[PDB]
């Protein structure tokens, strides 16, 4: 499974 | 022995009009199981291999809301390291990120990955020890100032060694028939004339799970590096990979000549002689 | 921006034969940026509804992909795959060799 929230913003 | 699961995603900007082209992908060691396109009509998280498909309507919805998620931060982060770069709107750009998990053999956490690229070079990478980062530059340095602030690094490391490790080890047991097997290479080897005097001997590897392995020649018992060619492994597309190793030898003399092949799959090395 | 050449591999995923029902590979590797157009060709005539994997991509960043399609190998049809990207000097033209 993915990460629940995505990465952090940049 | 050990085993992986992996998530690919790459965002390229497309500078006229429109949101970016992102593409997702998911691994467990060598086979696919996922993939989110944002080109495709579904607009959602699809299967890839049989064993993910007995999951339920839940596990789909969310894992096409999660991905979406991390596409909207693509698409932001494109707009940011714009500006970081000091590049104009004319531009297309990419951003790659990587991460994932290693088990062991019985099922317990290894090792965790992450890793982001900007334009096909490192940007920033998560270190070793997980709650640290690597900045490959002044753009990547604001980028982590940010991430230390927000704790970026614990709630990757937490995935990591969570719910990336549980949810592995379901997918190995639900995908044990296929995943946990190893399918040795099929050999044979080939002689093709270059001349009268010299001809190549060509040593094939077939239909092997997973990719790793390891063709080497020897002449009179003695490794030979020398006039050989060696093909990247190759995918079959059915799920198993090809290699072969090539070398040239005075024509009469081809005796001389040994294939080894090494495979997780050949519970001793091979050898093939013409 | 960094350019990275793609690597090309034209093969079929079974042991060719003559008559017997395959599927012809063209794997493309190692290259950067993603824009690239791969196309199978049948006697120098675009083959039509080739699939491809999904893109994905190695250690070093560089992509790869799968281009391929169900074909039945004969004595005489020439097979090759045509790949057009911004690193080649002009589009490269690999023939199918049942030996490699």
């Amino acid at each position: 499974r993915v990460l629940v929230n995505g990465t952090f913003l940049k | 022995g050990s085993h992986s699961m992996r998530y690919f995603y790459t965002s390229v900007s497309r500078p006229g009009r429109g949101e970016p082209r992102f593409i997702a992908v998911g691994y467990v060691d060598d086979t696919q199981f996922v993939r989110f396109d944002s080109d495709a009509a579904s607009q959602r998280m699809e299967p890839r291999a049989p064993w993910i498909e007995q999951e339920g309507p839940e596990y789909w919805d969310q894992e096409t809301r999660n991905v979406k998620a991390q596409s909207q931060t693509d698409r932001v982060d494109l707009g940011t390291l714009r500006g970081y770069y000091n590049q104009s709107e004319d531009g297309s750009h990419t951003i790659q990120i990587m991460y994932g998990c290693d088990v062991g053999p019985d099922g317990r956490f290894l090792r965790g990955y992450r890793q982001d690229a900007y334009d096909g070079k490192d940007y920033i990478a998560l270190n070793e020890d997980l709650r640290s980062w690597t900045a490959a530059d002044m753009a990547a340095q604001i980028t982590k100032r940010k991430w230390e602030a927000a704790h970026a690094a614990e709630q990757q490391r937490a995935y990591l060694e969570g719910r990336c490790v549980e949810w592995l080890r379901r997918y190995l047991e639900n995908g044990k028939e296929t995943l946990q097997r190893t399918d040795p290479p099929k050999t044979h080897m080939t002689h093709h004339p270059i001349s009268d005097h010299e001809a190549t001997l060509r040593c094939w590897a077939l239909g092997f799970y997973p990719a790793e392995i390891t063709l080497t020649w020897q002449r009179d018992g003695e490794d030979q590096t020398q006039d050989t060619e060696l093909v990247e492994t190759r995918p079959a597309g059915d799920g198993t990979f090809q290699k072969w190793a090539a070398v040239v030898v005075p024509s009469g003399e081809e005796q001389r000549y040994t294939c080894h092949v090494q495979h997780e799959g050949l519970p001793k090395p091979l050898t093939l002689r013409w | 921006m960094i350019q990275r050449t793609p690597k090309i591999q034209v093969y079929s995923r079974h042991p060719a034969e003559n008559g017997k029902s395959n599927f012809l590979n063209c794997y493309v590797s190692g290259f950067h940026p993603s824009d690239i157009e791969v196309d199978l060709l049948k006697n120098g005539e675009r083959i039509e509804k080739v699939e491809h994997s999904d893109l994905s991509f190695s250690k070093d960043w560089s992509f790869y992909l799968l281009y391929y399609t169900e074909f039945t190998p004969t004595e005489k049809d020439e097979y090759a795959c045509r790949v057009n990207h911004v690193t080649l000097s002009q589009p490269k033209i690999v023939k199918w060799d049942r030996d490699m």
